[PDB]
């Protein structure tokens, strides 16, 4: 209880993560809402907006969590 | 930059809160660069594109609520591997 010194305030707010494939296999079961977004898009930017699209969002959540502390790109 | 996704959710919530969360923020966000990029030529209207994609906001949280209860979410926080 008294025993060691008390860890310091929260200052990575990155989600503390453990499998890089638990997490790209939630992606590829969300990316399902980004699909049916193509709906109501045009057809003239519907493909390469809605590669765009995935890769944002896929980006979006990598960025923001950590693989045992590591970043997304570095781990495995 | 885009770290500001997951600073921006409570560190009071158990952490695979945080990452349904965050599923939905990343989603939101990707949306709102997209938006600025679509001008209403017939049949596609910006505002029948807003009706889509806050439709499909809902879906979404519906659906992460879902992977927080049958352990799909959890999966992200476990590990029994090399």
């Amino acid at each position: 209880g008294p025993l060691g010194s008390s860890a310091t305030p929260r200052e990575d707010f990155r989600v503390r993560c453990t499998s890089k494939r638990a997490v790209t296999e939630m992606l590829q079961l969300c990316g399902r809402f980004v699909q049916k977004l193509g709906d109501a898009l045009p057809e003239e930017i519907r493909e390469p907006a809605l590669r765009d699209a995935q890769w944002t969002f896929e980006s979006a959540v990598q960025e923001n969590i950590s693989i045992n502390g590591q970043a997304w790109q570095e781990a495995s | 930059g885009i770290t500001e996704l997951s600073r921006s959710i409570s560190v009071d919530l158990a952490e695979s809160k945080r990452l349904g969360c965050l599923l939905l923020s990343s989603f939101q966000f990707s949306i709102q660069k997209l938006e600025p990029f679509l001008r209403d030529t017939k049949g596609f209207s910006l505002e029948s594109f807003r009706a889509k994609a806050s439709s499909l906001s809902e879906e979404l949280k519906h659906f992460a609520d879902g992977l927080e209860t049958d352990g799909t979410l959890q999966k992200c926080f476990e590990d029994s591997n090399g």
